[PDB]
């Protein structure tokens, strides 16, 4: 429901990006939670870490919040670029 | 209750109107 | 045969009410 | 070679009403009528026919057994004896058979849904060198046979009704590259700053200037390349032919007077060299039976505007009133760029027009009646308005809150473009004048027809 909420909100028009600091405290604990057999542990494990979001529409409050942003440098984008 | 039965039924009520004042009465009155 | 010629005297010419009570007269 | 679906054809029947030939297409409105009628396309060297109302689409083509089959409940190539669905490609609404009466035989005009055995019609060859079956081939002469009706397409003596006499029908195949140009379309004379025409509040806006911002965005700069050819008028275009340019928001045709001056003259003023144009590639075949070839890209574009009866190049000299005039050499400006509008901004255009029209004839037909009592125009249409008031109430109709909320903010979009492109042009400030003047009695004239006073007014 969450990631629905960040993509409806992102597919209307405001000309704009309001700051929103709900987006930037869940697109943030969204990332930060992402010698051969390790390296093939800790690789199956990290596939399944983003199978939690990516089966969740969240590669696509990504690729929305980057095209609403028109142009903007702000706080806003720099914490949904960590998120892709 | 029927297939295009009744678009026969609509073609022989407008391409000839009713008027029928002309037949019902006045026919049999000598 | 209901079908037809029904089917055909539509593409064939044969008001109607001048018709049927000046008959009388003639 | 064979039509499909998704094929964009013209019908056509043709009469010779003392020893002149009319190859006459048929052709119905939308929006406001519904209704068919005949377009002249034979005088096309001298009066320009339209052509947005009278290409269609054939939708599909079924058996005749699975078309009731449904009613109980790539692309094909057709074949003689399916029935099919034609819609057109303007109004998008089914051509169909009514039920009204202007003897037996029923009108024939457009209709919004399309369930029902009313917008379904089998094709049916009219000589012995083809029979049933086979596959339909281009430029035939056929004949329509409504499902419901069971009547044919007939041309009578200008009604043209769904009766049970025969009439001919020519087809003629129009349209099938994206980012390439298409003969029929719509689209923006881009600078580098677009093409503009005056606003409102009139000069009749026959200049033409190059003006620049959001002006070119609204309804103003919108031109129409009305090809000459009437087989395959919707190829690609290509450098060379002629092509009149059409004003969209007011229907005047650009007709080059360089002798006299740059005009948007009215519609039969259009001959075939006064008004043509061509596209040069530098600034100093013969004919494509198809579609054609690829030839210009739209942001990969400079285009150099030439005249047929004069030759030169519009550029302008140095509000934004820039005016161009045909110059012999002009200067490196005249590599005009393009870009194409879209599919509900060509929508909302035509729907403009097609009312204004109408409005005025309700505005100086209800000022004859200004006067204490002519009586004599019968120019003041009732039922022609009070239907296209209904189209424009639905045309602006609000989306619905049961919606997916991808699709609401889709037709929340579009509904804030046509509330857009309806101010620029003045027609909030067009409607208040007719109530205005409706707001003379309380309830008028010969109160047999105009009875429906309150419910216009509301």
């Amino acid at each position: 429901q969450l990631i629905l909420l960040f993509s409806r909100t992102a597919l209307t028009e405001k000309c704009k990006l309001e700051e929103d600091f709900l987006y930037m405290a869940y697109a943030d604990i969204m990332a930060k939670s992402c010698s051969f057999e390790e390296k093939e542990m800790e690789k199956q494990k990290l596939l399944y870490q983003q199978a939690r979001l990516h089966d969740r529409g969240a590669a696509e409050m990504v690729l929305q919040t980057i095209s609403a942003s028109k142009g903007e440098t702000g706080p806003m984008v720099a914490a949904t670029l960590k998120l892709g | 209750a029927k297939g295009e039965a009744i678009r026969i039924r609509s073609i022989l009520r407008s391409l000839i109107p009713l008027g029928d004042l002309v037949g019902v009465i006045s026919i049999a009155f000598q | 045969n209901a079908n037809v010629v029904v089917r055909l005297l539509i593409r064939r010419p044969e008001g109607l009410l001048a018709a049927m009570e000046e008959a009388i007269k003639i | 070679q064979f039509l499909r679906t998704d094929d964009e054809v013209v019908l056509q029947c043709t009469a010779t009403i003392h020893k002149e030939q009319q190859k006459l297409c048929l052709a119905a409105e939308g929006f406001g009528n519904r209704l068919c009628f005949l377009e002249s396309t034979s005088n096309s060297k001298n009066v320009p026919p339209d052509l947005s109302i009278c290409t269609f689409v054939l939708e599909q083509s079924l058996s005749v057994r699975a078309l009731q089959e449904m009613l109980a409940n790539g692309h094909r190539t057709l074949l003689y004896g399916h029935a099919i669905l034609l819609r057109h490609s303007y109004s998008g609404m089914y051509l169909c058979c009514l039920s009204t009466s202007r003897k037996l035989a029923f009108d024939v005009g457009l209709q919004e849904d399309t369930t029902g055995e009313a917008c379904w019609w089998t094709i049916h060859p009219a000589s012995k060198q083809r029979s049933e079956g086979e596959k339909v081939r281009v430029g035939d002469d056929l004949i329509l046979v409504s499902v419901s009706s069971e009547r044919y397409l007939h041309l009578s003596y200008l009604h043209v009704d769904a009766a049970f006499q025969q009439t001919l029908w020519s087809v003629a195949p129009i349209s099938s590259a994206q980012g390439y140009l298409i003969g029929g379309d719509v689209l923006r004379l881009l600078h580098g700053e677009c093409l503009t025409v005056p606003s409102g509040e009139h000069e009749q806006r026959r200049t033409v200037h190059y003006e620049g911002g959001a002006v070119s965005v609204h309804a103003r700069s919108l031109w129409r390349l009305e090809t000459l050819r009437v087989a395959w008028s919707g190829s690609h275009i290509r450098w060379g032919q002629p092509f009149r340019l059409r004003h969209v928001t007011t229907g005047k045709y650009l007709s080059l007077m360089e002798d006299k001056s740059l005009l948007l003259m009215d519609k039969e003023k259009a001959d075939v060299k006064s008004t043509a144009f061509t596209f040069r590639s530098s600034k100093e075949r013969k004919e494509v039976d198809g579609m054609g070839t690829s030839e210009i890209k739209y942001g990969d574009s400079v285009c150099f505007i030439q005249h047929i009866g004069t030759g030169l190049w519009l550029t302008y000299q140095s509000s934004i009133q820039r005016k161009a005039i045909m110059h012999h050499e002009g200067h490196m400006d005249d590599g005009l760029n393009l870009s194409r509008s879209q599919h509900e901004e060509s929508r909302t255009a035509r729907v403009i027009r097609s009312t204004v029209f109408l409005f005025n004839r309700f505005i100086r037909g209800l000022d004859a009646l200004s006067k204490k009592a002519k009586a004599s125009t019968v120019d003041l249409p009732i039922e022609s308005v009070s239907l296209s008031l209904q189209d424009l109430i639905g045309y602006f109709h609000p989306p619905d809150e049961h919606l997916e909320h991808e699709d609401k903010q889709n037709r929340l979009r579009a509904l804030k473009n046509r509330q857009n492109l309806f101010q620029e042009e003045g027609m909030i400030n067009l409607v208040l004048e007719c109530i205005d003047r409706l707001h003379v009695y309380s309830s008028v004239a010969g109160r047999e027809a105009g009875e429906s006073w309150k419910s216009i007014l509301n």
